[PDB]
């Protein structure tokens, strides 16, 4: 994935727009459960790996079982899965974040619930919404530069 | 001059050896990276009063899946091409039993010749190019994404998965540079694969009509 | 006046008025541009 | 010498990271390099691309009918998107991506470049009661 | 079965279900919750939704001509 990112973003920037924030969701879980970042944690790493896998399975944009409907799903949520795997790796969450076992299931259950309500709604007049979203920034445009 | 002329003939040749490799023909590996001085030593130092005559440059290739269907490419000698001159080629195809043929027109063609190629529809399909257009591979440009042509078994999987017809797809006319680079006929579906910043990868389809 | 009747149909495809498919998924991702925000990758910039 | 239509050609090397040459090092670090670029006043790209020691990949033109005739239709899509982005983000503003994508997709959907104009809307598979709301009610409805 | 649509009551279906059910109450239809001193026909229709007890079925029309019917009880209320 590190090698794929270098060809998706050739210039080298890192500012992207994505669904539910992850660093803030880790910061919240670090305080709903009084995580003390001073003592050894009790989070088994193979639990992190398999939990992230299972979570990645339940994020369907294109629901289907046959090919050509099982590869478009992998094309849709390609960037978000890379971000999720790089942020919730086993080294980082045993070195920096130091979440407990109880505080990890909460985070997993919240990622999914705040993702499933970002999907578009079937019926919004997307066309007219995108026509005045570009026309009013045409008003800020300078007349003759 | 001839140094400009020995350069172009090597460049145009290197382009075509990829164009036919994209269409799924069998081209030997070292033919793709044939450097200039190697070309200058094989076919001749100069075409001005030289061994490279714009003939001795023609190429005949066979398909990967089947050794019978073959493709030919011709390099006419006159700046603009007449009538029997292509029938000279039409005869050369008639004798060798090859239907896929290309002609690398030098500077132009005649309106009468334009009539003379659209007639043999069910047999002896020829593609007309220009010397200038083949000087650069547009497929390796920055803006141009990656196209792939889908078999007629895959196309019936889309229209049954997304429960579509074939009229409801986005369209592309068979006259733009990439529709001809791949040799596409009406009724085919081409697949575009481009990377985007919100998802990472997005696959769209086009109907060539 | 051009783009008046484009909308998202009940199978998540963005179709025209005559049902001519425009995008197989809205914005190529499928999400509304209302619940997203800026983040960082933190994997492409560092060295080997 | 030169090509007939291009009249004046300037020369400078940029300082921004917009026109620089960004390379990945052997240690996988993004490094930017200053390189000379040339800008003309007049366009005939099919010949400028065919010349020697001129990058045929990254060279482009700010006119899109030329790219349509020369490069294709998808290149028009991407170039139009890029120019919209550049004119929007000129004064530091920002607009989401979905809107640019949807606009530049519905603008080049029927294969050719139809402008959002009077006689660009006049042509599609639309009903009769919509073309009667635009200044030619009676004649098109008599046809119908 | 073969239900391909989302199990979430979208933003627009919640605004039309609350409007119709409220108009039926104003015309003397029988309620389906134990209200307590409530009178506004649109305040009642909102606490019926919180209790999943509105007797209306939604027919979603796919763009290929088909449809499927979801009972308001079966949908996950967005808010």
């Amino acid at each position: 994935d590190r090698e794929v990112l270098r060809v998706i973003f050739p210039t080298g920037d890192s500012k992207v727009v994505l669904p539910c924030n992850l660093l803030r969701m880790i910061w919240n879980a670090q305080k709903i459960f009084h995580i003390n970042p001073r003592l050894p944690s009790d989070l088994h790493p193979i639990k992190v790996v398999e939990g992230v896998k299972e979570l990645s399975k339940k994020l369907v944009i294109v629901n289907g079982d046959d090919p050509l409907s099982r590869q478009a799903q992998e094309n849709a949520t390609l960037l978000f899965n890379i971000h999720l795997r790089s942020t919730l790796c086993s080294r980082r969450m045993a070195e920096e974040f130091r979440l407990s076992g109880e505080a990890f299931d909460w985070l997993l259950g919240e990622i999914e619930s705040k993702f499933n309500q970002a999907i578009a709604h079937p019926g919004e007049m997307v066309g007219a919404l995108a026509a005045q979203s570009l026309g009013e920034p045409a008003t800020q445009m300078t007349l003759n530069t | 001059d001839d140094e400009e002329e020995t350069y172009r003939l090597w460049k145009i040749r290197k382009t075509i050896m990829q164009l036919c490799h994209d269409r799924g023909y069998l081209v030997t590996q070292d033919e793709l990276d044939q450097t200039l001085e190697e070309f200058k030593a094989q076919f001749g130092d100069k075409p001005s009063e030289g061994r490279p005559r714009r003939t001795d440059l023609t190429v005949l290739v066979a398909h990967n899946d089947d050794p019978t269907d073959q493709m030919f490419v011709f390099f006419p000698e006159e700046p603009k091409v007449g009538i029997k001159t292509i029938k000279v080629y039409c005869q050369r195809m008639q004798e060798e039993n090859i239907t896929r043929a290309l002609i690398v027109v030098q500077q132009g063609m005649t309106p009468s010749a334009k009539q003379s190629l659209v007639d043999m529809a069910p047999k002896y399909i020829l593609e007309q190019f220009l010397q200038q257009e083949l000087l650069i591979n547009i497929t390796e440009h920055e803006l141009v994404p990656e196209h792939v042509v889908m078999t007629k078994e895959e196309v019936t999987e889309l229209l049954a998965r997304y429960k579509l017809r074939e009229n409801q797809l986005p369209r592309i006319q068979a006259g733009d540079p990439v529709a001809r680079y791949f040799g596409i006929k009406r009724g085919q579906v081409v697949k575009i694969i481009r990377p985007s910043e919100t998802a990472g990868r997005y696959i769209t389809y086009r109907l060539v009509q | 006046k051009s783009m008046e009747s484009v909308m998202v149909k009940y199978d998540a495809t963005v179709r025209n008025s005559i049902n001519q498919v425009v995008q197989l998924r809205y914005g190529e991702d499928g999400l509304a541009g209302e619940s997203v925000e800026f983040q960082n990758l933190a994997t492409l910039k560092p060295s080997n | 010498q030169g090509i007939e239509q291009i009249s004046k050609v300037y020369m400078h090397l940029p300082q921004t990271d917009n026109k620089k040459k960004i390379i990945i090092t052997e240690d996988g670090e993004f490094k930017a390099l200053q390189e000379w670029i040339l800008e003309t006043d007049g366009v005939s790209l099919m010949r400028v691309l065919s010349e020697k020691d001129v990058d045929p990949v990254r060279t482009t033109s700010n006119d899109i009918v030329e790219i349509f005739t020369v490069l294709g239709i998808e290149a028009v899509r991407k170039a139009l998107e890029r120019e919209l982005y550049h004119v929007i983000s000129f004064d530091g503003s920002y607009v989401n991506y979905r809107h640019l994508a949807l606009l530049c997709d519905t603008m080049t959907c029927r294969g050719h470049l139809m402008a959002i104009t009077r006689h660009g809307v006049n042509r599609q598979d639309t009903g009769p009661l919509m073309k009667c709301s635009f200044e030619e009610t009676v004649d098109v409805l008599m046809e119908a | 079965q073969k239900r391909i649509t989302t199990p979430y009551m979208t933003k627009y279906e919640r605004a039309r279900v609350l409007g119709t059910r409220a108009l039926q109450i104003a015309m003397c239809a029988p309620v389906m919750v134990e209200l307590e001193g409530e009178t506004d026909p649109l305040l009642i229709a909102m606490k019926e939704l919180k209790a999943r007890k509105i007797p209306i079925i939604i027919r979603r029309y796919l763009p290929d001509g088909s449809y499927e019917d979801w009972g308001v009880d079966e949908l996950i209320i967005s808010d």
